[PDB]
């Protein structure tokens, strides 16, 4: 009964894999495109924050300028 | 505290050069018993001395410098 119940939900019950493939077609077209897309964000990000960085550096001079009074 | 007022109090408690006064200033050497135990009311010493605590106040007049210093780096 067990067996059966198992039987009850074989993945991909469209069983259609002529076209399931054809719907990890459409999953490369959003995931393909998202690639480079998403990870582009990180220097384009950096080359903003890292100086940004850098300038919570120089706030980190004069924190230490009051540090000393 | 109470003794300084007891100073300026104790003054004129003094009555001529009559023995009027020891009649009195016997139980004013009471009071001088119980004087002697106000100072026992200041036993001990809190923030150092002056000016030493006063050393501590243009310590602060300096500490408090960079307090009006750091406020004009707002923007």
């Amino acid at each position: 009964m067990q067996i059966d119940t198992l039987i009850n939900q074989l993945p991909g019950i469209s069983t259609a894999p002529k076209h399931q493939l054809e719907k990890i077609k459409k999953l490369q077209n959003s995931i393909e495109e998202k690639q480079l897309e998403r990870k582009s964000l990180e220097s384009e990000n950096e080359d903003l924050k890292l100086q940004l960085a850098k300038r919570i550096e120089t706030f980190g001079r004069l924190s230490c300028v009051l540090f000393q009074p | 505290t109470l003794l300084r007022q007891g100073i300026r109090q104790l003054k004129e408690k003094v009555s001529k050069m009559e023995p009027e006064e020891m009649t009195v200033k016997e139980k004013k050497s009471i009071i001088e018993i119980l004087k002697a135990r106000i100072a026992l009311k200041k036993a001990f010493l809190k923030m150092a001395l002056s000016e030493s605590n006063d050393t501590v106040v243009k310590k602060e007049d300096v500490r408090e410098s960079p307090v009006d210093t750091f406020m004009e780096n707002a923007t």
